[PDB]
């Protein structure tokens, strides 16, 4: 995250860390005690699908203080329409082999329904993503989880506002901007899969995925987000499927 | 009615025939008499902060 705060402890619960070997690999979101949102390209390399591993409650990444959660990463579900090595359909939804323990430090955040999300959701204008990304573009990643403040666009606003560069990924249905075009602020691509998150009447709700985007809080352009109000009923029905072996699954979408 | 400001609903808006409109909340709330609020039914429902709730 560049431009943004640490997020106080405690005021990301739904923050989720994923780690491959020990290493950090990208975040994710809590919906519920045993599913997580991430981004799809987060797992293009991956081997060793068993070394995967979710942790919540994560705050500092220098000390252990007892509200961290790690679970194994049972399954990876991906829509059959994402192209590695691409930005359409950049979702993913996993399954923890064993449900983490809601507390103080951890709770879910909101799956929206999808009609709420497009004709009320989708016009908050600000809303918040976080991560342990970089700090500044080709710069060293966070210690503690930052969140920053980003307001929304209009797909067409976006493509007038930033600069041409040839050979950009065309921002589908799928994705939305969000961010800022002066080089201060965005989000960055260790914080890929993270939560955009968005307040109304009290209560936050899960609207984007970290994605991609022109470098990092590069002048001219903004932060790319995945479109979870287009992917609501494939993650509910998902979530109400069975188990089946094997950690990768590619299942249909719509 | 959903369209305009959520149909007055806290969280989700269903249309009827009509003008009938009913609100609902995600699991883990229920909805006041008032018809439109939601409130939580346990310790950590979604999108809420803890230790800001608490304060
Ligand atoms: C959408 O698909 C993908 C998106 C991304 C990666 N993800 C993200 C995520 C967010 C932003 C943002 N500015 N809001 C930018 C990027 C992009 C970015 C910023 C800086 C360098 C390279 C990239 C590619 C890209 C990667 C990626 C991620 C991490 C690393 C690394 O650690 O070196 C390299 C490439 C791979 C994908 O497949
Ligand atoms: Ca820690």
């Amino acid at each position: 995250i560049v431009g943004g705060k640490v997020c106080p402890k405690g005021e990301c619960p739904w923050q989720v860390l994923l780690l491959v070997n020990g290493a950090q690999l990208c975040g994710g979101t809590l919906i519920n005690t045993i599913w997580v949102v991430s981004a799809a390209h987060c797992f293009d390399k991956i081997k060793n699908w068993r070394n995967l591993i979710a942790v919540l409650g994560e705050h500092d990444l220098s000390e252990h203080d007892g509200d961290e959660q790690s679970r194994r990463v049972a399954q990876v579900i991906i829509p059959s329409t994402y192209v590695p090595g691409t930005t359409n359909h950049d979702i993913a939804l996993l399954r923890l082999h064993q449900p983490v323990v809601l507390t103080d430090h951890v709770v879910p955040l909101c799956l929206p329904e999808r009609t709420f999300s497009e004709r009320t959701l989708a016009f908050v204008r600000f809303s918040l993503v976080s991560g342990w990304g970089q700090l500044l573009d080709r710069g060293a990643t966070a210690l503690e989880l930052m969140v920053l403040n980003v307001p929304r666009l209009m797909t067409q606003d976006c493509l007038q506002q930033s600069r041409k560069v040839g050979d950009s990924p065309n921002i589908t249905e799928y994705m939305f901007c969000a961010g800022y075009s002066d080089g201060s602020k965005d989000s960055c691509k260790g914080d890929s899969g993270g939560p955009h998150a968005t307040h109304y009447r009290g209560t936050w709700y899960l609207t984007g995925i970290v994605s991609w985007g022109q470098g990092c809080a590069t002048v001219g352009h903004f932060g790319v987000y995945t479109r979870v109000s287009q992917y609501i009923e494939w993650l509910q029905k998902l979530m109400r499927s069975e188990p089946r072996p094997g950690v990768l699954l590619r299942a249909p979408f719509p | 009615i959903c369209v305009n400001e959520n149909g007055g609903c806290e969280q989700y808006c269903s249309d009827h025939t009509g003008t009938k409109r009913s609100c609902r909340c995600h699991e883990g709330y229920s909805l006041l008499a008032d018809g439109v609020s939601c409130t939580p039914t346990v310790e950590y429902p979604c999108g809420k902060i803890p230790i800001l709730e608490k304060r």
